[PDB]
């Protein structure tokens, strides 16, 4: 009833929302937190092991709990966790997120099978693809299949190690053990199957999930080079080639370079880092590894589906660590996917479209894009205004901003399924936002966005790009906080107004729809509130090699 | 001059050509036809605007795989090559005598740009010519149709790919023979970064013209990366001369003696019997077998020597099988021979017979690499060697019957369709020779 | 001139140079039949046509190359077959031919082949057609060759630095080849890849240590020590400090360092 | 008595180590392995969890157990361990090797004193910097020290998380608090105490150790980030200084640029990778890292265990994994530090010289170099001649190539005191090892030794360096194992002839000097046998945040 | 010591590193050959010049330096010319503000 996020800020404060006034300094500090108190009787029981260093004194510097330690409801979901919960070290669902990622490699079998039946003389044949899958799967966690005296990995260290099949030609894929494929006609409504065939053809793909050890251990440019090692080791064996031969030098650079298919790409060295890590990820590739669009039918469920999945690995784990380190930036991102707040302000604007212009009813011009990204905007900052909880709970102004804004950018979308159209409104809601409290985000917050309006729809080398092939890297967005999370959810809803099952890659889509994966792609709203909860159990543990 | 040497210049039909040449008429340095090569190289840019139309078309741009459905655009770009052609001229020519070169290449499904060389006399490094035509080609395809300002981002994606995200020219519609900065193993590389086929494709695969060119951008490199300073520029100036410029007609003469029955072991007795008459080496000590141990009288020419026998041993192996697979094994051994042959240090001082080791291993393993087409001076596999390895690969390209994956045709089909029409690029030896005798009195 | 081939003053060093010299005819020791070889290396079968992968090169218009059509292709080349392997693994125990060795051999006597050096394999890729003809008359039938000493092996070439077996046989994880205890000969019944064969193919004999120490090209403590050519190890540090002075200055003065 | 090795051949096989022949095809397979039997009874057990999808299964490919698969005893230990015990995945004391590397970093505290003292006008007093020292130690682990409303990291996740502090200054040093110091004059002999404080002078060193988890979720590139994050914001604390001031700019640069001290470098695009990851630590530095040379007074055993740290750093993990990956180069590695294999060739090479030239006697010369290079690779060779069952254990021949040319580095090394003459003396070894068998290592491993002769002694740019600053990144060793381990160990060889305290950095040597460092680096090779017993607790589990 | 390449050696390069690399080389060959270094500390003299090069991409710890930093350190392609620090076009004027702004402008405009 009303706002959506009402219930919420209820459940958070028993106060009236709109109530202005409120009691401060009565909460008796930290001690207001079950989390600050587990937190402190931790520090205390870890004494002894550290022998005389000193560790975790909430006592030091500022007194935590002057105000009320609000806890945090996930968008959608009935579960209240305290804030300490949503933070990517504490959370092992947030964590499992990314290695599922990292440990992600999609590899092209046609070339090899062209190799196979050209220069080698061997025939391809589903029952020789079917063995091939088998010993892929007991290569890739570290299984002996050539050489004589050797170690391998322990099979309790990479349970979750596996390496799959997908292919849009449809009489292959008949032809093919379940166990070893990702079906398109059984995961994904056939509107969407049929759009994602005639995407990828009749081509055919290997998924390969090495351990996630391996990426803990080491890198996420490990990965590629971990899937290639096996790829042609099980290719070697299950085809009964020469164990080096001029052939094999041809499965090598087509596995890690010709056709390969990478999470993330390098970085340039200021911010030196290898392929797959989050800085690489383009925003349409990260939508496309979000599940929600073939399990729901609703276009801004799906949309803040990404922001929240993108929110968390761009800001808490990307931005809040690998860029930057510490307490981090877990509210800079929980206000996006928590108390249904981004969610009231995108179904507002979803309706205003709707019923205005249409979902995907209005061309791209600049009086579409202004009129929705200011009403979308005008309305927020008033729920800001009305509601004085809202506002507590939004207390720094870039979470503000940022909810403002992707809210205006996914309603740009809803109604021009063009990706920079709603890019641009983003940049306008801004702007606005500015001129409305006289306070934005941060000191350094609107880099991007003073930028925005201009490189949005320019042509220039390095300011050009459609926002689906934009990310972390692109000059602007490179630095800032309440950003990158929401420009994939405008990548999304671009493509959610259009009823399309992909924004910019289909291998990927499909890749991330398998059911063998630890983390549930489809709702990751509810499985970042399963982890805040202890309740996900991750892989890459090492149980069966450390003492109990 | 600096140096006393004097070689004698022959042709790729082992004729004389002049006699008593400065070696220095030969240098990066001095050449104006090398100078030619590197200004050209730095400033051509391959356009495949088929390319860019079909990747607008159908929205796939960014990548491989990658497809952004609601984002097509149907532009008949092919069919009006010509006021393409007439709009990027008009928006990177300085003046209506100025080097720009604008042209349409297989009836205007491709293209050839060429940059002003003033635009890169005022340019810190190449990455300008790329740039530049990128810009250009946005500019008069936009212009030309009309495209709608929401529309125009797709056709930068369509031409430059996934930058500024990824550093490169990831799904990038526009090439150049030389790969961008980020991707240099060590500094000075740029010039190393032309793939192996490159050359063969640029060569219409003339094995002579392949040596050359491979020799020439390879040696000139080698002064870029301060290798060719001091004591080692006659080591260099001796290498292009002999290695890839068939100087005293030493390559032809060898791959002549030994190729109707000839090994590898016979091309080494071959050049060590040749070395050892016009007293390059003369021998040092008899062992106690009777093994005469030799040493250089000039060192710096015993090696320059060796590495136009080298050249000659890949032409008589993979040309005798027509593969280019045993190139790796052919500059391996044929170093490995001259060796316990005569107890003197092979190409590079064990540099190339490194380097061939790496390659072997690269071109036979899981590991890494692949054909020998795809490697270059600027791979972690086959930077080793200082400008005399990359040359003996290009001439084994040349004599293979199509018994490679990725051969000239898969991997140089946009890059050599363009580069084998200028006149110097194709025919270097032919060029270089002229440039020589154009200079060879005014040093 | 006349070529030198291997510095040294032992009889190992006499044994690696006469492997090198094409001149010097390898004493004779076995006789296989060509059927039979072929099988062994399981690529084809004989009286069979041979696979092609490019057409004779009569039949290609191919560019003009002045100094291409100098280089006489082997008869492999000229009919267009496939280029096929041939792999031994030999033992540290006195093998009569030794990985670096093979390889400077086939680059001295044979036209157009790809050799290819390891510690526990030495492969050689060669045109099918020729490489059949120099894998009986040179590779086998020749003292080059032992069926204890050196495995015939394409995969899983565990074995060169191994202990032998009761036998003295080498060691051979996939059962390639097995000793006869009634014909005292060595058996092949499966490729060098470890697929069988449908009828199994004897080597001979196999040849006592005695012999085989006065062939072998291998240094050994138990044999001729490397510590012995004193003109071997010469050489050898001679090439080590021509080529550290070389890197460092490549001049005629620096070289006086020697 | 005799060889140092051949107690441990005894054990590894029940037959004569001369004794040329043997029984093969009679063990039964991978049965006689009770580690093997452990990997199939959890490959079955877990088969449940991956639902059909098959996994690790000997019975796929080659028949490991056609041979005897031989343990290995850690050299200087009584371990004897079976082979897949000493593989980095399943070894946690490997694991925390790298761990403890990868999350330090070192900082300058002089050049952010004077900034206090001068623009700022603050005084720094010994009682302030242990004020500092204290919040550092809340700041870093992720503890909140200045904004209301901060969500904090889990004090159980970060037990291992600290910052100290060390200096040259001996008068500044009397006056910290033990807890937060590394006393040089405490965990270093005086000899070398007095050379460490010579080199450092009276500069003072802030050593941060970011929490394991960190590196794990993240990467190398995190660690100086992290640690500059956390180190700002507890100088602001300690000082009371404005929260975002024009004078904080100067702290960040200088503790992420200037005053910053990593373990590793970036690499370049190929091998694309931020600093803190193996392929950018240069020899010296790991030779530094290295602890034996302050308990040890041996100078082959602090040789050889250097050796054993970079062996197992960069082939097993680097190469092993991060450059390649699958089953690795477990024994391209454990060949340098199992059997005292290369233990009795060492001490062999060091009594030769000792007694010829003596430790440090001789200045380096080509004829010095190429007398005890081909003495010590002439009698290397000869113990593999002498004992079929040596030859059998290091079976691969580039195994046998670099423990014969390490052995002749590190001799050159002892007599020279000169780490490019036992460069130049490896190089030598190589060629004669070819000459010798008429074999050498695997296709592709004398790269860098056929260009190794020319290039130790060059003066040309990307062929020039001290062996102190060559690594996995110098251009002909970045590629091959057998190599880059031994590399670190010819350096070391080069120092520990001269008594000298440390090789390249001695801040580095410093910092690893702490017991409160998780992994004992005066003990690598015990601490390998500790955790392939099963025996080492590794930091960086995730129990606090999981389900039971 | 201040050192020109001459500008026919840029004119055959690919790009500028080149002026660092060969006053690099043409300095070590310079104090090797004067006071007659022995081949064993020959390496000490590269490193005292290029420092941990080729080890980092970069030029850590080089005692030569240029205007222009590597361009392994580019943010974007063609950027080699914007890799001047404020200071360095400040110090070269000598802190005279319309020669400051006009030479930053230049290069930054050029660029
Ligand atoms: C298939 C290859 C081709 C290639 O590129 N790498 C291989 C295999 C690869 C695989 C073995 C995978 C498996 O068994 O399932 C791994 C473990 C690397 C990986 N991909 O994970 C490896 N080798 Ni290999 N490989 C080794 C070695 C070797 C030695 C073995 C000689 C012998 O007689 O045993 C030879 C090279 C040589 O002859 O010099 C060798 C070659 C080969 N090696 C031949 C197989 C030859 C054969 O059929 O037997 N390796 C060694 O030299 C010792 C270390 C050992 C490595 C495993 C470890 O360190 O634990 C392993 C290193
Ligand atoms: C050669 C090169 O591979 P690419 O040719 O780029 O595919 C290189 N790999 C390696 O050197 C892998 C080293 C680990 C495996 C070999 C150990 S001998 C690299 O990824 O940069
Ligand atoms: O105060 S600042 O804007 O400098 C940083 C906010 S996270
Ligand atoms: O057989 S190869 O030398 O190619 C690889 C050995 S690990
Ligand atoms: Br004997
Ligand atoms: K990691």
């Amino acid at each position: 009833e009303k706002k959506l996020f009402l219930k919420a800020l209820k459940e958070k404060f028993e106060e009236d929302p709109k109530e202005k006034y409120t009691k401060f300094y009565v909460f008796g500090g930290w001690r207001q937190s079950a989390r600050k108190r587990e937190f402190v009787e931790a520090a205390e029981k870890l004494a002894e092991k550290r022998g005389g260093i000193p560790f975790y004194n909430p006592d030091i510097g500022v007194p935590l709990g002057q105000r009320k330690l609000m806890p945090y409801k996930l968008s959608g979901t009935d579960y209240i966790v305290e804030g300490d919960d949503l933070h990517f070290m504490n959370n092992a669902a947030m964590q499992q997120f990314w290695d599922d990622i990292r440990r992600t490699v999609i590899v092209g079998m046609d070339t090899a099978h062209a190799v196979l039946e050209k220069r080698l003389g061997v025939e391809v044949t589903p029952e020789t693809i079917n063995e091939y899958m088998e010993t892929i799967n007991h290569a890739l966690p570290g299984g002996a299949v050539v050489q004589e005296h050797m170690v391998e990995v322990h099979p309790a260290l990479a349970w979750d190690c596996y390496a799959k099949i997908f292919t849009g030609d449809d009489e292959l894929a008949d032809e093919i053990d379940k166990k070893f494929l990702i079906d398109i006609n059984k995961l994904f409504p056939e509107e969407q199957a049929e759009q994602l065939k005639a995407a990828i053809g009749k081509r055919t793909y290997q998924v390969s999930r090495v351990p996630t050890l391996v990426g803990r251990v080491c890198d996420g440019g490990t990965i590629a080079r971990w899937s290639a090692m096996q790829i042609g080791m099980s290719f070697i064996t299950a085809y009964k080639l020469c164990a080096g031969e001029a052939a094999i030098a041809d499965f090598s650079y087509a596995a890690k370079h010709a056709d390969v298919i990478q999470m993330g790409t390098l970085l340039p060295a200021r911010r030196a880092r290898g392929p797959n890590e989050p800085g690489g990820i383009p925003f349409g590739i990260l939508a496309d590894v979000v599940q929600t669009t073939r399990v729901s039918d609703d276009p801004v469920e799906q949309s803040l589906e990404v922001v929240a999945s993108g929110a968390m690995l761009y800001d808490q784990i990307w931005l809040g660590s690998y860029m930057s380190g510490g307490v981090g930036f877990t509210q800079y991102a929980t206000a996006s996917y928590t108390d249904d707040i981004l969610d009231d302000f995108s179904y507002y604007g979803y309706d205003y479209v709707e019923k205005k212009y249409g979902i995907c009813g209005a061309k791209p011009t600049m009086d579409v894009v202004e009129d929705i990204a200011t009403e979308v905007t005008l309305y927020a900052l008033e729920c800001y205004d009305e509601f004085p909880a809202l506002l507590e709970d939004h207390f720094g102004g870039s979470q503000r901003a940022a909810v403002a804004a992707a809210a205006s950018g996914i309603s740009v979308c809803m109604a021009t399924g063009n990706s920079n159209a709603g890019l641009n409104g983003w940049y306008l809601s801004q702007i606005l936002h500015k001129e409305y409290h006289s306070r934005l985000g941060f000191y350094g917050y609107d880099l991007q966005d003073q930028c925005g309006a201009s490189n949005s729809l320019s042509i220039r080398n390095d300011e050009s790009s459609p926002l689906e092939l934009r990310g972390p890297n692109y000059p602007n967005y490179a630095m800032n906080v309440g950003h990158q999370g929401e420009y994939a959810g405008i990548t999304q809803a671009a493509h959610s107004a259009r009823k399309d099952a992909f924004a910019l890659n289909p291998l990927i889509k499909v890749a991330f729809a398998d059911p063998s994966l630890v983390f549930d792609f489809s709702h990751p709203r509810k499985e970042f509130a399963r982890g805040a909860l202890r309740e996900f159990e991750p892989a890459g543990e090492r149980d069966p090699i450390i003492p109990a | 001059v600096k140096y006393e040497d004097k070689i004698c210049l022959y042709n790729a039909k082992g004729e004389l050509v002049e006699e008593n040449v400065p070696l220095e008429a030969i240098s990066p340095l001095y050449n104006p036809t090398i100078q030619k090569l590197v200004k050209d190289i730095k400033r051509t840019v391959a356009v495949n605007l088929a390319g860019i139309e079909n990747a607008l078309k159908t929205g796939a741009v960014g990548g491989k795989a990658c497809v952004i459905p609601g984002r097509t655009l149907d532009l008949p770009i092919v069919e009006n090559a010509e006021t393409i052609m007439e709009y990027v001229d008009k928006l990177l020519r300085i003046s209506p005598d100025d080097d720009t070169s604008v042209k349409l290449i297989n009836d205007g499904k491709q293209m050839a740009v060429q940059l002003p060389s003033k635009r890169l006399e005022v340019a810190a490094e190449y990455s300008i010519s790329m740039l530049n035509t990128a810009m250009a080609l946005k500019e008069a395809i936009i212009k030309t149709f009309d495209v709608d300002m929401f529309d125009a981002p797709m056709v930068h994606a369509a031409i430059l790919g996934r930058y500024p995200q990824v550093p490169d020219y990831m799904g990038a519609n526009i090439a150049s023979l030389l790969g961008a900065p980020t991707n240099l193993e060590g500094l000075g590389y740029a010039l190393r970064n032309i793939m192996v086929n490159h050359y063969v494709a640029t060569t219409k695969k003339n094995i002579m013209n392949a040596v050359a060119f491979a020799s020439i951008m390879e040696q000139t490199a080698m002064f870029e990366m301060g290798d060719a300073i001091g004591s080692f520029e006659r080591l260099h100036l001796l290498g292009l001369a002999y290695q890839g410029l068939n100087a005293d007609n030493l390559v032809i003469d060898l791959v002549k003696a030994n190729g109707k029955n000839g090994t590898v072991g016979t091309v080494v007795a071959s050049i060590v019997e040749r070395a050892l008459e016009d007293g390059v080496i003369t021998e040092d000590k008899k062992m106690p077998s009777g093994f005469v141990l030799y040493k250089p009288v000039d060192v710096a020419k015993w090696n320059a020597y060796a590495a136009a026998g080298l050249v000659a041993a890949v032409i008589v192996n993979c040309g005798a099988a027509r593969a280019a697979q045993n190139v790796a094994s052919t500059i391996l051994y044929y170093n490995d021979i001259i060796e316990y042959e005569t107890g003197l240090p092979g190409v590079d001082f064990g540099r190339a017979e490194g380097t061939a080791v790496g390659f072997s291993f690269f071109s036979h393993s899981i590991y890494g690499g692949g054909g020998p087409g795809i490697f270059n001076g600027n791979h972690i596999v086959t930077r080793h060697s200082k400008g005399f390895a990359i040359p003996p690969v290009c001439a084994a390209m040349c004599v293979d019957a199509g018994t490679q994956m990725f051969s000239p045709e898969k991997t140089s089909a946009l890059v050599g369709a363009v580069f084998s029409a200028i006149d110097e690029f194709r025919e270097p030896l032919k060029y270089v020779i002229d440039g020589a005798l154009a200079v060879k009195d005014k040093i | 001139y006349k070529p030198q081939f291997y510095p040294g003053e032992t009889k190992i060093a006499q044994n690696r140079r006469n492997h090198m010299n094409p001149e010097v005819e390898l004493e004779k020791l076995r006789e296989i039949p060509d059927e039979d070889v072929v099988k062994i290396m399981g690529h084809r079968q004989p009286g069979e046509d041979y696979k092609t992968i490019h057409p004779p090169l009569e039949e290609m218009d191919l560019p003009d190359d002045y100094v291409r059509d100098l280089v006489e292709p082997i008869n492999g080349a000229k009919e267009g077959h496939r280029i096929r392997y041939i792999q031994f693994a030999d033992s540290m125990y006195f093998a009569p031919a030794q990985p670096y060795d093979r390889a400077r051999t086939y680059m001295w006597r044979f036209r157009g082949v790809d050799t290819g050096t390891l510690s526990g394999r030495q492969v050689i890729e060669m045109r099918e057609s020729d490489l059949e003809a120099l894998s009986k008359n040179f590779l086998i039938d020749t003292a080059f060759f032992d069926p204890a000493r050196c495995g015939i092996r394409g995969a899983t070439v565990h074995g060169h630095s191994l202990r032998l077996d009761e036998n003295g046989l080498m060691f051979d994880a996939l059962q390639r080849y097995v000793y006869d205890e009634k014909t005292g000969h060595v058996v092949y019944v499966k490729d060098q890849v470890g697929r069988p064969l449908d009828e199994p193919v004897d080597v001979g004999e196999l040849l006592p240590e005695e012999k085989l120490r006065e062939i072998t090209t291998i240094y050994r403590k138990d044999g001729v020590p490397m510590r012995e050519d004193k003109e071997l190890l010469t050489i050898v540090k001679r090439i080590h400090r021509a080529r550290t002075l070389g890197g460092f200055c490549p001049t005629e003065d620096t070289f006086k360092q020697l």
